[PDB]
């Protein structure tokens, strides 16, 4: 909510966090509330030399999950869906 | 740079001259918004070391105003 | 301190207060002659505690202080033996060992105590402990009579593995200290590669290569098959058998020591290549395994065996170009270079030619530079391989440019080699036409230059490679070899250090001269020296060196002829005086001559410390001249002679050479400069400086100046940086540095960007390369950013030197065009 409310005034949102630990969870529920807060035009960066690789790994450790995110390897689909927010251009990571 | 035409922008840069030649870049920042009195004054160090104040103090003005983007957004934000 | 360090440890809690005093006493340094005492209260507050954990920091702690300097701990033995005998837990027991063998190799020169120590390790290595055990095993391999080892061979069958891994360590380490093993070792330790563990396992094969190669002809019988055997093949083959071990890291042991052998038989080499004495295809397994570091260490044997075997080479060359397709980075730079290595007893074939050339697709810098040496040392049997090879580089010189000075290099090395297979390719290369004069192709071309590098460095060798060649080839030839001595070779178709004495004595000899001609001598001499070191180049840093410091004589003299121009103190006038400019350059030229250049002796850095004294006594005098404050004056005065104390001091075996000097006059009058008023003191220091003799520079026999050349961003015919407003833009930097023997504390890049605003940058080590000796090479990236400008401005980018503070300049300034466009 405080990140909505400081875009929608035009400002830029600054996020401290290691590239590997709580970022996911908070861009699955950022990912979730955007498409209603109809913020999906401002870009999402991720800044870390270690970027790719820590998107990468969060992807392939798929049998590392629970009973219900582990049960998209049994139809073919990425576990997290920041691979949606890549593909869709919203997660910019460089 | 003396500003509402008071020495904002103090830089200096010793060139030599090749061919009775010398030119250089100058950088001028001009955060605070209004009118701002640039002026550059020519010295001359010769081949002593004595430094001559000789070139002319010639100065030009510059009008200094917050661009249209900025305005607009801090405008909207504001308001 | 030792009453401080009782009474605290006497009025401490004893279980953890103590433990954390004896913490914070531990990091702290103790003096060599102080550290019996303490560890006497040490000692004395063991017997008193009760606790375990406490007594075993005092056990470490007071074995930490045995290595303290040129302490001698023969004295502090006895006791520490006395309290290991009567200490009961094994954490103190242990680090009480560990604490006699410190003292152990602290004094190894000692034998009895050595003795004694050995004697006692027996004696507790029954304990239950095994980390007892390990120490005393320990003790015995770093310290032991050169018995021993049957002592230690007795625990190759202990029941703990880290017992076991212990015990085979020692016996290595007596190895390495000289001991020969017995045979009868191999036995034990072959029964232990079977072990369930892998850290056994990895030191019974280590054991295994050091017993073969102590023993390589002694004979031993197959227990089954009738056969005799040597000992070094019956270990190659129990290595090879190890190549196939389940973990990785005694694999990556086995292949090493693979390596390291080259004793063994000609067919039992031949044996671990071929697919089917258990050695049958170890290499084969051993060089596609999943782990990369397994494979590096095969790949590094092949290249010993090799070596040491061509006709194994030629079996090898396969297999080891097979490799190249692998795609770990380091795995294909190690194949590179043991492909390299090995080049001089092999040639390649057509398919294996075929096989590296369809993946010599390369990007990195490393890499291709590698190639390039790998084909500088090639050996190839096929001139269509030559044909690709030259559509690859030249591929490589139209993608790359900081390429072409090693290519045509490269090239320069493959026709020297290969004349007899470029004589076909020529006409192939120089598109003669049969019948037509075809047109003359662009001499600045740098692929056409490569091919012409090439094909004259075959004609070296190849009379009928001249005749091939064309009206324009033949002005071309003419050109290069002129141009480019070192690339193309010839074809078939002292006074200037006398000159820098001569002109050094004149001006030592007319030091008589008056102030006007012998300012204007040290002029001429200053011209000469820099137009000497312009010309010559080994002589550039002596001439530069002694015109730094003729400039700073000079400087001195025309301050004092400004002097002798000032007048009375209140009249002085600052616009029209130089002398505080010329004591700041002398100040700069001074620092330059003892930082900037490189074999600076003693016997320089004395005089250029007395010059350096010299102006900083010309700014003391110019100062007063201005000042009229009497406190700060004072305070000048006496931190100008608290550093004439300081030099006198430091270089006190000097003194002798630096007769009729500033500073050895002004030691001849000290007491007097120390009770004087400052006003007298300026006046006798004015008259002693201008009656001053000029010392001497001794030359050194080798000097280099400290040079440094940005060439990465180049000129500023390339277009500006663009988007970078409030982000950041990373610009390559690379550059060579010439005679700096410390670059990486030393050297830093400057950028100045167009306002007032500078950087500093410390580059860190892994930037700085050395490709050779006295010759850097840095490459590393450095990031500026600036609000938005209105107009592409330039940013000065230099490479400083720094000096301890303070930094000098040391390489030309480039600039670079940045436009920060703000979106």
């Amino acid at each position: 909510s405080n990140l909505a409310l400081t875009v929608r005034n035009g400002g830029n949102v600054l996020v401290p966090c290691y590239p590997s630990g709580v970022i996911y969870d908070l861009l699955e529920c950022l990912y979730q509330y955007i498409d209603s807060a109809g913020l999906s035009s401002v870009p999402l960066y991720f800044i870390s030399p270690v970027a790719n690789s820590s998107l990468e790994f969060s992807q392939i450790f798929a049998e590392w999950l629970c009973h219900n995110k582990q049960s998209k390897v049994y139809l073919p689909e990425p576990p997290f869906p920041h691979a949606e927010l890549i593909q869709t251009n919203k997660l910019k990571h460089y | 740079s003396t500003l509402q035409s008071n020495m904002t922008n103090e830089m200096e840069q010793r060139v030599e001259p090749h061919n009775d030649y010398f030119s250089t870049q100058f950088l001028l920042n001009f955060a605070i918004l209004g009118t701002h009195n640039i002026t550059v004054e020519s010295s001359v160090k010769d081949a002593n070391g004595i430094v001559w104040k000789t070139g002319p103090r010639t100065t030009i003005f510059v009008k200094s105003l917050e661009d249209p983007y900025s305005q607009q957004i801090r405008l909207q934000q504001q308001q | 301190k030792s009453a401080a360090l009782h009474i605290d440890l006497c009025k401490a809690t004893s279980p953890a207060d103590a433990l954390q005093y004896l913490l914070q006493f531990a990091r702290k340094p103790v003096e060599a002659e102080s550290v019996e005492g303490v560890v006497r209260i040490l000692l004395e507050h063991y017997y008193k505690e009760n606790d375990p954990s406490v007594r075993l920091k005092i056990a470490s702690l007071l074995g930490l202080l045995s290595k303290t300097a040129g302490f001698s701990p023969d004295c502090i033995m006895d006791d520490a033996i006395n309290i290991l005998q009567n200490e009961k837990s094994h954490q103190v027991l242990a680090q009480l060992l560990d604490t006699l063998l410190a003292i152990g190799t602290k004094l190894p020169e000692n034998q009895a105590i050595q003795m004694r120590l050995v004697d006692v390790a027996c004696k507790h290595l029954t304990d239950t402990s095994h980390g007892v055990r390990n120490k005393c095993l320990q003790l015995l391999g770093n310290l032991g009579s050169l018995d021993v080892q049957k002592i230690i061979g007795d625990y190759f069958s202990d029941q703990d593995p880290r017992v076991r891994t212990a015990a085979i360590k020692a016996m290595l380490q007596l190895h390495e200290r000289g001991l020969k093993l017995h045979q009868t070792i191999y036995n034990q330790a072959c029964k232990l590669l079977s072990d369930d563990y892998e850290q056994v396992r990895s030191a019974a094969v280590q054991l295994i290569w050091v017993v073969s190669q102590l023993y390589p002809e002694s004979i031993v019988p197959i227990p089954s098959s009738n056969e005799e055997i040597r000992l070094v093949d019956d270990a190659f083959g129990k290595i090879c058998h190890m190549v196939s071990d389940g973990s990785w890291v005694v694999r990556v042991q086995a292949a090493k020591l693979l390596g390291s052998m080259e004793q063994v038989s000609s067919h039992f080499l031949e044996q671990t290549l071929d697919k089917k004495s258990g050695a049958c295809g170890a290499f084969v397994h051993g060089l596609e395994d999943e782990m990369y570091e397994v494979r590096i260490a095969a790949v590094e044997a092949l290249c010993m065996l090799a070596q040491s075997s061509p006709s194994f080479a030629e079996k090898c060359l396969d297999f080891l170009v097979d490799m190249f397709n692998d795609e770990i980075e380091e795995v294909r730079l190690q194949s590179i270079h043991t492909m390299r290595k090995i080049s001089n007893n092999i040639t390649l074939r057509e398919d294996q030619l075929d096989t590296v050339l369809a993946v010599l697709e390369d990007s990195s810098r490393d890499i291709r530079e590698a190639l390039h040496e790998l084909l500088c040392c090639t050996n190839v049997s096929t001139k269509e391989g030559i044909h690709l090879a030259l559509v690859e580089l030249l591929k490589n010189l139209t993608k790359y440019p900081t390429d072409r000075d090693s290519i045509w290099k490269c090239l320069k090395f493959l026709g020297s080699r290969h004349p007899t297979l470029v004589l076909p390719l020529v006409p192939e290369l120089l598109s003669t036409h049969p019948f037509f004069d075809t047109a003359e192709p662009d001499m600045d071309d740098p692929a056409y230059i490569a091919v012409l590098v090439l094909i004259f460095n075959a004609a070296k060798t190849c009379p009928t490679m001249p005749a091939l060649f064309s009206d324009h080839t033949f002005r071309h030839y003419a050109y290069l070899r002129d141009s480019l001595s070192h690339l193309v070779p010839a074809l078939r178709l002292d006074p200037s250090q006398q000159f820098l004495q001569q002109s050094l004595e004149r001006v030592y000899s007319l030091q008589h001269l008056d102030p006007q001609g012998a300012q204007e001598l040290l002029e001429f001499t200053i011209r000469d020296l820099q137009r000497l070191g312009e010309l010559q180049s080994e002589l550039a840093g002596v001439a530069d060196f002694s015109a730094t410091y003729l400039r700073c004589q000079l400087l001195l003299i025309k301050a004092l002829q400004e002097k002798l121009w000032n007048v009375a103190a209140p009249l002085y006038l600052k616009q029209s005086d130089l002398a505080s400019a010329a004591a700041k350059q002398i100040m700069e030229e001074t620092y330059k001559m003892e930082f900037m250049y490189s074999g600076v002796e003693n016997k320089q850095v004395v005089i250029i410390h007395h010059m350096r004294l010299q102006a900083k006594a010309l700014q003391l005098i110019v100062t007063a001249r201005t000042t009229r404050g009497l406190d700060p004056l004072f305070g000048m005065c006496e931190k100008f002679l608290q550093e004439v104390d300081f030099f006198q001091r430091y270089f006190i075996a000097d003194l002798p050479h630096l007769q009729d000097s500033f500073v050895d006059k002004l030691l001849d009058l000290m007491p007097r400069l120390m009770t004087s008023k400052p006003a007298e003191v300026v006046k006798i220091l004015q008259t002693m400086l201008r009656q001053s003799a000029f010392l001497h520079l001794p030359l050194p026999e080798q000097i280099h100046k400290a040079s440094a050349t940005i060439i990465e961003p180049a000129g500023e015919s390339d277009n500006p940086l663009r988007f970078t407003s409030g982000l950041v833009v990373a610009l390559d930097v690379d550059a060579t540095l010439e005679h700096v023997q410390d670059p990486q504390n030393t050297v830093k890049v400057q950028v100045l960007y167009p306002d007032g605003q500078a950087q500093m940058i410390h580059p860190k080590p892994a930037d700085f390369r050395n490709p050779g000796p006295g010759r850097h090479r840095l490459i590393t990236q450095v990031y500026l950013s600036h609000t938005a400008w209105t107009e592409a401005c330039q940013v000065e980018v230099r490479l400083l030197l720094a000096y301890n503070e303070g930094t000098i300049p040391f390489s030309k300034p480039v600039k670079v065009y940045i436009m920060p466009k703000p979106a």
